[PDB]
């Protein structure tokens, strides 16, 4: 209860499988006695990184029902104790990012990805400056844009990224101009195999897609199930690939009429990303989702006004 | 953005609107233990003694009047400035950065500091505001300028197609009946035409911003 | 002193179209920048707004009828592709791209693109103040 | 012929006066409460120095009366008040153009409810009950002068009015305030000059404008 070790280290002599209503009891014993549950509020947000981080062989029905309850037991606590919270998100900001500083990629866990997520369900998300979320999105900034993807692994760590940034702005709508060099970044990776784009500048040449998908309305989907699939995508399917970028075309052409229909600029912001979606309907003709997405896009390229500005007024 | 740089009497090249209030009632009157501005409304037994009538003597009309031409966006914009000829022949000149104070009451002890004094100064007191200038209007008007009378009795026109004719450096002169009732003559020595504005008898107020935001849309304010 | 209005126009936009993909550092020096240029060669003020597509109240509806028509006439007369610096109708043409990057995801980023909404009442910008920024010295002192 | 509540059926102007500050205290008499003639009965009743202004409503009365489109008939003005009174207004009513005769006529009509001339054919200061939908013509247009709206033409915003829809007009009348006092109420927010303006000059610029497209 008092240190972040101890109360996980008292959890440890007991199963897993039990130790949700454990904490549960000793987070109401500890009301039933504000000032304890200042060092226990600390060690649960820990403690609900840690399981993520330490292992996921159990499923849905035997780790999440244990894990999102945890994150429930936080919510009980999370509006009476935003002084206690703000203390370690604060911190854990400082850590992680301190952590970024010592490896590129090492330092970085899977874990840390729900630390993003779990901000985004509790705190005020819609807010312009929060004393939470502002460190966070302005790291996920610097999450999104230094490391390098060189491996399929981190195009689904940085995949996460995306859905987990929308968000943060699927009400406040605001424009995160990392987003379409992330998306530029990643969509020629798989196209790698060019000429048109030289601008790009991308990781690793290794990684491409050849013509060999079959894309059906079964094909597997976004289900991103991190700390079971990306420790073992380098043990490689040809599944794998397509699924991830499926995602990534789906959380662009998702926040495109959300996000970036919205902005004046739109008509050249999506130019180079056209040209990008073009390569793959006119290599495979068979995909629908560039398709659909082009059809939207020139909607959208005749739809709004472009008129230029008149800013100085 | 800045501010327009705000017109006195001193300069005079600069295109701009005049309103000119004539035949105000703004008298000093004693009492024995202060000094008042003259009302019909407020003592009407005091005029009798005095001989002038209480139906003249308004001075009502004219802080009416002040609160239509200041708060309109010409004088934001910067292009009037307002001059007071009392009936009396005092000539009062107003800086456009003053604000008149909107209760009545403070407005006539706002005319008896200025009719003794002669200049009345802002508590930023950067500048005189309401001074008393030397008759006549003639001298302190801009030099190119167009002086016109509104009369009920002239063919009414239009505001907006009057501005429009005019040249790209001649200034408009309003000089306005204040009087509540009396004849359109106060200034047949001064104009160069009289101007209507409509069938209606109107009030002093009105004849103003029927003027003033005639002239906005026709310098597109 | 000597170069011309279609020079620093093409630099303005190319950066202007850079500041797109782009780190937050490398905003907070452009945005001083153009605003530097613009406030040394207001010729090119025309970009950030062309009055002939301002509405007025007081303009003639035969007139609406020609500003309904023109507007959509407009095309982009900007080349990406063309090198020759002077060559490039960078005039013609206005930078939306500054407009959008009001809306941004940062504050501090987000207040220097508002400044192209405000007037232009001071000129000497200071670049070596807002020049070096990083990832690091963002996140340090934005704590701090 | 006298525009009435009643009448519903042409199409007239209506400027409503909003916020006005027409209170009244007691002193033994009743007294209309003024910013100027008593600053420490406002203190000692707690409310603010700078609202308590029933000026600005002996102002626009004047301003609206004396305009030709009510001596053409085709407007009534109705006061709403800081305290929510509803004051139907004859528009062949004769408003005292001193203030002081003025003041009384809050308290006069404030306890009374009711004012008839002496020539006594029809009451000229009738209280009446919220809201002020239930008594403007069925079809109507209701809008609000705020200067942070959009800057139009008076006269170019009447014109495009269908032949039988009412302008009805919102001024709010505090000296400094929010402006959202009738957003239950009205279609938009309209803008008409580049310069705060006085609700004087707002009833005036308005109504002036509203001669033209009407050929008074």
């Amino acid at each position: 209860r008092t240190h972040d070790a101890l109360l996980d280290q008292v959890k440890k002599l007991d199963l897993d499988d039990h130790p949700k209503i454990v904490k549960n009891i000793i987070k109401a014993y500890q009301p039933k006695l504000k000032e304890k549950l200042g060092k226990f509020t600390a060690v649960l947000l820990r403690h609900i990184i840690f399981l993520s981080n330490q292992n996921y062989l159990k499923n849905v029905q035997s780790f999440k029902r244990t894990q999102n309850a945890l994150i429930s037991i936080l919510k009980s606590l999370s509006e009476k104790y935003n002084r206690e919270l703000s203390e370690e998100c604060r911190d854990y900001i400082n850590e992680m990012q301190a952590r970024y500083k010592k490896n590129h990629f090492d330092a970085l866990s899977n874990g840390d990805l729900v630390f993003f997520s779990i901000i985004g369900i509790l705190f005020s998300t819609s807010d312009q400056y929060h004393l939470v979320i502002t460190p966070a999105l302005i790291l996920m900034s610097q999450f999104l844009e230094q490391i390098k993807f060189n491996s399929l692994k981190r195009i689904a760590f940085g995949a996460v990224l995306v859905r987990i940034v929308s968000q943060y702005q699927r009400i406040s709508k605001r424009y995160i101009p990392e987003v379409v060099y992330f998306f530029q970044k990643i969509l020629l990776t798989f196209i790698v195999e060019p000429l048109d784009f030289e601008n790009i500048r991308l990781d690793s040449y290794e990684l491409g897609l050849p013509l060999d998908v079959d894309f059906t309305k079964k094909r597997s989907t976004i289900i991103p199930l991190h700390t079971l699939s990306t420790m073992d995508t380098e043990a490689h399917p040809v599944d794998q690939c397509v699924s991830v970028l499926l995602n990534v075309m789906e959380s662009l052409d998702a926040t495109i009429s959300t996000v970036w229909k919205s902005l004046p600029a739109f008509n050249e912001i999506i130019l180079p990303i056209q040209q990008l979606l073009s390569a793959y309907t006119s290599k495979y003709s068979d995909f629908e989702k560039p398709r659909n997405i082009l059809n939207k896009v020139e909607k959208l390229t005749k739809f709004t006004e472009h008129i230029p500005l008149a800013l100085q007024n | 953005p800045q501010a327009p740089p705000v017109l006195t009497s001193k300069d005079k090249i600069t295109k701009r609107m005049i309103v000119v209030l004539a035949m105000a009632s703004l008298e000093t009157h004693k009492i024995s233990d202060k000094y008042v501005l003259l009302n019909c409304d407020d003592h009407q037994g005091l005029l009798k003694k005095m001989g002038r009538d209480i139906s003249e003597a308004r001075p009502d009309i004219t802080h009416q009047c002040l609160l239509t031409l200041l708060d309109s966006p010409i004088n934001k914009a910067g292009k009037l400035q307002v001059y007071i000829q009392t009936s009396r022949g005092i000539l009062i000149e107003v800086n456009p950065t003053v604000r008149i104070p909107r209760t009545f009451k403070r407005f006539s002890g706002l005319m008896v500091q200025l009719l003794h004094k002669l200049s009345i100064r802002s508590v930023n007191s950067e500048e005189k505001l309401l001074k008393v200038i030397k008759n006549p209007i003639t001298d302190h008007l801009p030099t190119k300028c167009r002086k016109v009378t509104l009369s009920f009795d002239a063919p009414v026109i239009r505001v907006q197609d009057y501005i429009e004719k005019l040249d790209d450096d001649e200034s408009i002169c309003v000089f306005v009946g204040a009087m509540a009732r009396g004849k359109d003559n106060f200034a047949d020595e001064y104009v160069d035409e009289k101007v209507g504005l409509s069938n209606y008898p109107l009030s002093a107020s009105v004849a103003c911003s029927k003027f003033c935001h005639g002239a906005e849309d026709a310098w597109n304010i | 002193t000597h170069l011309s209005a279609h020079l620093v126009a093409s630099f303005i936009k190319k950066l202007a179209r850079l500041t797109l993909e782009s780190p937050p550092s490398a905003i907070v020096t452009v945005i001083p920048f153009i605003y530097n240029l613009i406030r040394k060669h207001p010729n090119c003020m025309i970009m950030l707004h062309n009055p002939a597509f301002i509405s007025n109240p007081f303009q003639t509806p035969d007139q609406v009828a020609n500003l309904k028509t023109l507007k959509e006439n407009y095309v982009d007369p900007f080349d990406v592709h063309e090198s020759d610096p002077e060559l490039t109708h960078a005039l013609d043409s206005s930078l939306w791209e500054l407009a959008s990057l009001m809306e941004h995801y940062h504050p501090n980023v987000a207040t220097l693109a508002k400044i192209f909404a405000q007037p232009f009442k001071k000129l000497s910008y200071n670049m070596e103040d807002f020049l070096d920024w990083n990832y690091d010295s963002l996140l340090n002192a934005e704590s701090s």
